[PDB]
């Protein structure tokens, strides 16, 4: 299976715009992942990860993105927060697991990276694993904003700016999130 | 592959101005930060300017600054230092650098220096070591609160005055591609050292410590490594 792909890639992507890879066709081993980074978090919900070796799922998604650390603990079933209500959802019923790792030494930059970016404001939550890349002004106030921005009406998005004299919670961190689904097609993911 | 190429170098009278040039090829110039470091004539290592990989960030060294101005072109793979009012003192080989293969904030990557002619502050290193051949050394490097014991961020360079110096050990502890395991670093507190194991005669060189702190990049005053003879 290409785990590799998603979690050794030279960029990730945005929280805003995450990257969702399938996987099919293949057999999921994980010793790549054991001989990978020394993580931070390996949170699996609804699954237990000792049985992911006898797996026989259909359809395997590998959402991949970037936050700061303190945002870590959103990426999980039922949180709140600016990542979990505007940019990355998942839902109360999620059957995965969230691998993440400190990425301070790919992702930060000298004068801060801002190449990377969060949904600061949205008129209502995200549904689970929905994905919003607009660029729309926001209307804070009741001034109607024509498309242009300023004193009430807000650009959505914000850059993180990782920079390697941050403390490790606003620190890059790279998550990826594997969704285990269970349909009645054959199995395509196995072990 | 991966190459900077340094140029505009040439003799200036005092108080004159000069551009250098720094030439990026075999990778993305725009995702990394570039830095110069120059050498002068009997001096150690001195890190002169860095520039963010957009350009809107810009760090100078205070023995410098206001005097030069450090740009990139990243249209043109291009690094420019636009050097004004220069001083005998300014005198020195010109080098640009960036973390290509390590990091934003280390210099890994090197070019092969321009010649400028015009007609400390730094960490403290014994000033020379000996050591005979296949035998052990340790070089020490001795910083403030805000350099080597404020973040981990350490570098240990070798260096032949006249070439460009190489990166042995970064983030403290590790070596790049091609440096041999008997360069090994550690720190503690405010002071970093660096170990040669199995001397050999091409060990032999200048070494300096390095310190990435945010705002600024500062050297070592540089220890010489003579390998006697056997």
């Amino acid at each position: 299976c290409p785990f590799d792909e998603v979690f050794n890639a030279t960029r990730f992507a945005s929280v805003y715009a995450w990257n969702r890879k399938r996987i099919s066709n293949c057999v999921a081993d994980y010793s790549v992942l054991y001989n990978f980074a020394p993580f931070f978090a390996f949170k699996c919900y609804g699954v237990s990860p000792t049985k992911l070796n006898d797996l026989c799922f259909t359809n395997v998604y590998a959402d991949s993105f970037v936050i700061r650390g303190n945002e870590v603990s959103q990426i999980a079933p039922g949180q709140t927060g600016n990542i979990a209500d505007y940019n990355y959802k998942l839902p109360d019923d999620f059957t995965g697991c969230v691998i993440a790792w400190n990425s301070n030494k790919l992702d930060s930059k000298v004068g801060g990276n801002y190449n990377y970016r969060y949904r600061l404001f949205r008129k209502s939550n995200l549904k689970p694993f929905e994905r919003d890349i607009s660029t729309e002004i926001y209307q804070a106030g009741n001034k109607p904003c024509n498309g242009v921005a300023g004193v009430n009406c807000y650009f959505p998005l914000q850059s993180y700016g990782f920079r390697p004299t941050y403390g490790v919670g606003h620190q890059p961190y790279r998550v990826v999130v594997l969704s285990f689904e269970l349909l009645h097609a054959p199995a395509t993911v196995c072990g | 592959e991966v190459r900077l190429l340094e140029s505009g170098g040439g003799l200036v009278q005092p108080g004159g101005s000069l551009r250098l040039s720094c030439a990026a090829s075999g990778f993305t110039f725009n995702d990394y930060a570039m830095s110069w470091v120059r050498q002068a004539p009997g001096e150690g290592l001195e890190w002169v300017s860095t520039i963010s990989y957009s350009g809107g960030s810009t760090y100078y060294a205070d023995s410098v600054k206001g005097r030069f101005t450090i740009s990139r072109d990243n249209s043109k793979n291009m690094l420019y230092l636009q050097m004004n009012s220069l001083r005998a003192e300014d005198t020195a080989l010109y080098y640009c650098a960036n973390g290509v293969a390590t990091a934003d904030w280390y210099f890994d990557l090197w070019g092969r220096g321009t010649l400028v002619t015009v007609s400390q502050s730094a960490l403290t290193q014994p000033r020379s070591v000996s050591g005979s051949p296949g035998q052990s050394v340790t070089i020490s490097c001795t910083g403030t609160s805000s350099d080597v014991g404020g973040y981990n961020y350490v570098s240990w360079f070798q260096h032949h005055p006249g070439k460009a110096p190489k990166l042995m050990i970064y983030d403290v502890t590790d070596r790049p591609s091609g440096v041999p395991d008997r360069f090994s670093g550690s720190k503690s507190g405010n002071t970093a050292s660096l170990t040669i194991s199995g001397l050999q005669a091409e060990d032999a060189a200048d070494y300096y410590c390095c310190s990435y702190a945010g705002t600024y990049t500062v050297f070592g005053g540089g220890t010489k490594l003579t390998v006697l003879a056997a």
